[PDB]
């Protein structure tokens, strides 16, 4: 039963004290039931609900320590607690915003098949409840039709500070796409457009990006020149190799009589 | 899925994890296809106990996929936990493939001068005489002789004719069978002469055996030695019918050469 | 009451006379992996039985075939053909003699009767028919109360037929394939028994185990019948099982029945719809669309087309549905002609009116991944229409004509269009010009001669299909 | 063989092509192009 292991619920981890106790206590769960390939008598599922909530706080300690494979591994565990063959479970306060966090990292990690199985594993309830689903899926719509306009304005609406950690990863997939989508695809842009979109107005970060294009800047300008050289044609090589395809075409004249 | 959990250094989560694996293995066969390298690493850990059961479930999943041959090598390196099971559809398909490997191994090794052979592993040759023990339990003789020619070798072929109540009629049209089938003269005549050995082990002084190998394996001294058995025997049926068999059914050169011997 | 004694005596005897007496010839024609000329014929008459006048559709006297053909279910020396002729003469228990009904009450000892009668002389499709045709043409009673487990017991004696199928006759039965065909349809009756109220928790691991027993060793038609189960029940009951395929994807050696192969390609294209892979999907769903031309006049080809063309709308381009409009489809408004009408427009009020007003029919759609990017497809359709119309256009025209409120939002739209490669534009990032343009050399110098390897590879593969067609007789 | 999931779940029909240009567009066509003479 184990009366309450979370006696310091608001004193989660200033150390690794309850993290070591958490490894021991999750191992006690592993000793006791095993996991959930069991039918259960629903009183051994009460400590499985406790196991859900302490794996939620283990996900919080995994994002506290930044162990992302253990974070997403415990997240896959909690999804298997919602893939748990009995839906008849008690209700936790994080029941949908855990799916929200999973959605946000799952969108940041550039997995779109994971995005559609996120919108397909439990489809019908994602529309109305949990604005931490709708604000991310309409935020995906904002990535679809008008990105680089609502990112900071969406960071301005997360009252539950666990989403800014993953939209920092979304800022990284913003900055690499700046690094692929404001130069070496255009003609020239001046310094103030890079000052607006590339914030903090002169770090070594936008300087890192401007030199990360493989390009040297002038004063108050960013040309996007010296690209798409020679007007390439591939002179006569398909003429050769497609006759080398005509070779096995003659082999297809050969295999039949 | 439930397999990435194994970052702990203690192995008891790995035994709990395989206790989960063999339990819910009936819905998750694709996940180990990403965990193939984890299977390899957990297999190559010696003091870690569950390398063998990893080899078991790796044979299971690669039998689902189609890697039946590394399933075969894993069944070999899956300990006695593999050989303890020989009653399933799984196990009959994989021992079919196993003694398939054994018989291609034996047909390859059988034409090598005195050695330099590929290592015939002990597990795939122990399940040979284990299946012969299953033949003895089933009491069946022709399945036993089928397995006895699967090895293409005299080891358990010697043991089918080492059994009790082996009727020499069935064992004699076994000569007919092996006469019309075996391609090379490398060991068809050796099967012939070991059967005439075991018929000289038969209590009746046999002469259909020497009557056949004398005109196939063409021995000039064996006809002289059964003639010395005639000198001992002093019958008149003894020097008559096998004499006629070689006298109208051997080479023109053969009897006219060997008659002075 | 005089007209319903002649008809089943005719049609049911022409069923089993042909069926049994020709399956005897089919299993004494020592090798036949293709022939099966009464197997598929009896399937053509059992799908017709589901139309027709069942084993007995309680046909107004007693429903007497059920106490008739499973008694003495024993095919001995050919006086048991005279036992079946006694089961012809005894068809007038309904009209001559005392009428005894033994449906749903004594069918369970009748389900025990093919074992209670003597040893099956290696003709299992008669007993497979006796394990399917009693209660599975009683699914059309639609009651499914306490007969769910009865129909399931008929499929348990089908599992006894699987015992006698792949646990008996260990030399090349080759009605193993005919029983694959029968067992497939009764697996869809497992669907019609469990899936009315539960899932097939037997046949989840037994779907995988029936794939196991028909993986390689005796796999013919079983693989994609079970894979249509695998790829059909695993749509409503959830996904990543399609991703469980993706390390063991295996299809037929030779393509099967045309309807079967068509609907299988339809299932995998509908899975690639939610995968949002639009390249393979359009050609495989087109193949599935044209490859199933036979459907009931209530529809079902407009069903397959309805749930087909939604991602084809999501392509960014799609032909007009003026070649698929059906009047009962017009009343059922299944793919919404108004939706693709609004696709051709750059309209937002009527398109979102379709959305909000017709969410009741979006219930039947169930593919709400369409809208969150299909609004994006509307604005991409607008910019595609305009940029395809104009040679050069600026942000001052389109960035406010389609009310994007700003130049730079249309710059991001054109940025994603060039990221899609649709337009060949350029933005003058000095004054606020889209200094758009068009590329050159649309002549046939280099492009069609390279596309002719697709064209002629198509041609030579159809040559080789003609060759393999030539190879069968 | 026909069903397997689905039993559970000249006119203007060719004029529809340019009628897609007639319904969303150009319904007062020579009521503006006919008035191009005197509007300007």
């Amino acid at each position: 039963m184990y009366e309450q292991l979370k006696g310091e619920w608001n004193r989660k981890s200033p150390n690794l004290s309850k993290c070591g106790e958490e490894l021991g206590r999750l191992k006690l769960v592993l000793l006791e039931l095993n996991f959930l390939p069991t039918t259960g008598t629903k009183l051994t599922k009460q400590q499985l609900i406790l196991a859900r909530d302490i794996l939620e706080i283990g996900a919080q300690w995994s994002i506290l320590r930044k162990d992302i494979p253990s974070f997403e591994r415990y997240m896959a565990q909690l999804k298997c607690y919602y893939f748990d063959y009995k839906e008849q479970l008690p209700e936790s306060a994080y029941m949908h915003q855990l799916l929200g966090l999973n959605l946000l990292f799952l969108l940041s990690q550039n997995r779109v098949a994971e995005f559609h199985t996120e919108l397909e594993r439990l489809p019908a309830k994602d529309i109305q409840t949990n604005v931490y689903i709708k604000h991310p899926v309409s935020l995906e719509q904002y990535l679809m039709e008008g990105s680089y306009n609502k990112v900071f304005l969406a960071k301005g609406n997360i009252p539950a500070e666990s989403y800014t950690f993953f939209i920092d990863i979304l800022l990284d997939t913003i900055r690499d796409e700046i690094a692929g989508c404001i130069e070496k695809a255009y003609e020239k842009i001046l310094f103030t457009e890079a000052t607006r979109i590339l914030f903090f107005n002169t770090p070594k970060k936008m300087t890192d990006y401007a030199k990360k294009r493989g390009w040297v800047l002038g004063p108050n300008n960013y040309y996007s020149f010296a690209s798409q050289q020679q007007k390439p044609e591939d002179t006569t090589i398909p003429s050769t190799e497609l006759a080398k395809q005509v070779i096995e075409y003659a082999r297809q004249l050969e295999m039949i009589v | 899925g439930i397999i990435s959990l194994l970052d702990e250094d203690e192995p008891q989560l790995k035994e709990f994890a395989l206790h989960k694996l063999n339990a819910v293995v009936n819905d998750f066969w694709a996940e180990i296809s990403e965990s193939v390298d984890k299977i390899e690493v957990l297999y190559e850990d010696e003091g870690f106990r569950s390398r063998q059961f990893a080899a078991l479930v790796a044979s299971k999943v690669f039998y689902h996929l189609g890697a039946f041959e590394e399933s075969l090598n894993y069944a070999l390196g899956a300990g006695d936990l593999f050989n303890v099971n020989d009653n399933s559809e799984y196990v009959e398909t994989i021992i079919a493939k196993c003694i398939d490997h054994y018989t291609k191994q034996c047909v390859e090794n059988a034409d090598l001068p005195e050695g330099e052979k590929k290592p015939i592993d002990q597990r795939l040759e122990g399940i040979v005489n284990k299946m012969f023990q299953r033949c003895l339990d089933d009491h069946k003789y022709k399945q036993a002789i089928g397995i006895a020619l699967e090895t293409r070798r005299l080891d358990v072929f010697e043991k089918t004719i080492l059994e009790s109540n082996d009727v020499p009629g069935m064992l004699a049209y076994s000569l007919k069978l092996c006469m019309s089938l075996m391609q090379n003269k490398q060991f068809r005549n050796k099967v012939l002469r070991v059967l005439v050995k075991i018929y000289m082990n038969l209590e009746k002084p046999d002469f259909i055996n020497v009557c056949q190998c004398l005109i196939f394996l063409d021995d000039p001294q064996a006809v002289s030695d059964i003639l010395e058995k005639l000198v001992k025997e002093d019958n008149l049926l003894m020097a008559y019918q096998i004499c006629f068999d070689l006298y109208e059914s051997a080479s023109q050169q053969f009897l006219s050469s060997v008659i002075q011997n | 009451e005089p007209p319903p004694p002649p008809a089943p005596q005719d049609v049911e005897m022409k069923e089993e006379a042909a069926t049994g007496g020709g399956s005897t010839g089919e299993a004494d024609g020592k090798t036949a992996a293709a022939a099966a000329e009464h197997s598929q014929r009896e399937l053509d008459t059992v799908t017709l039985e589901d139309i027709k006048e069942h084993v007995k559709q309680l046909e107004k006297a007693v429903s007497g075939k059920e106490p008739r053909f499973v008694l003495r279910a024993l095919r001995m020396l050919p006086s048991t053909s005279r036992r079946l002729n006694h089961y012809v003469l005894y068809k007038a228990v309904q009209g001559f003699f005392t009428s005894n009904n033994a449906t749903r009450d004594f069918l369970l000892p009748f389900l025990e009767e093919p074992m209670d009668t003597e040893a099956d002389l290696q003709f299992r499709p008669r007993t497979g028919k006796a394990a399917s045709t009693p209660l599975l043409p009683e699914v059309e009673a639609y009651l499914q109360l306490l007969v769910v487990i009865f129909m399931m017991n008929s499929k348990r004696y089908k599992e006894a037929q699987k015992i006698s199928d792949d646990l008996m006759q260990k030399i090349s039965t080759q009605n193993r394939r005919a029983l694959d065909l029968v067992a497939a349809k009764c697996y869809y009756y497992h669907a019609r028994v469990y899936e009315f109220l539960d899932k097939l928790d037997v046949v989840r691991s037994f779907l995988h185990a029936r794939l196991r027993t028909a993986t390689l060793r005796h796999d013919a038609d079983g693989q994609a019948t079970l894979l249509n189960l695998l790829l059909r029940n695993y749509l409503h009951y959830s996904l990543y099982d399609q991703a469980e395929k993706l390390v063991s994807k295996s299809v037929f050696p030779e393509q099967a029945n045309n309807n079967e192969w068509a609907r299988y390609l339809y299932y995998t294209g509908r899975i690639k719809a939610i995968q949002l892979e639009y390249s393979e999907a359009r050609r495989t769903m087109t193949n599935a669309l044209r490859k199933a031309p036979q459907h009931t006049a209530v529809g079902f080809k407009q069903t397959v087309h309805k749930l087909l063309i939604v991602v084809e709308l999501l392509l960014g381009e799609i032909p007009d549905r003026l070649q698929f409009r059906q009047p009962s489809l017009k009343r059922s408004l299944m793919p919404y002609f108004l939706l693709t009408q609004a696709v051709r427009t750059g309209n937002l009020a009527k398109f979102n009116q379709v959305l909000d007003q017709f969410g009741e029919k979006f219930q039947a759609d169930g593919t709400y991944t369409l809208i969150i990017r299909l609004r994006h497809n509307v604005i991409k359709t607008g910019v595609r229409m305009i940029s395809l119309s104009y040679s050069r256009i600026s942000l001052a025209d389109i960035a406010q004509k389609l009310q994007l409120d700003s130049p730079e939002d249309a710059e991001f739209i054109v940025a994603k269009a060039i990221r899609d490669g649709v337009i060949e534009a350029s933005i003058n990032h000095e004054k606020g010009y889209v200094q758009s343009k068009e590329m050159i050399d649309i002549y046939s110098t280099r492009e069609p001669q390279l596309a002719f390897h697709q064209r002629i590879s198509f041609c030579l593969d159809i040559h080789n299909m003609s060759v393999k067609a030539m190879r069968f007789p | 063989m026909s069903e397997k999931k689905q039993p559970v779940d000249e006119d203007n029909w060719d004029d529809d092509n340019v009628e897609d240009d007639f319904s969303n567009q150009l319904r007062a066509e020579l009521e503006k192009h006919g008035y191009k003479m005197e509007t300007s």
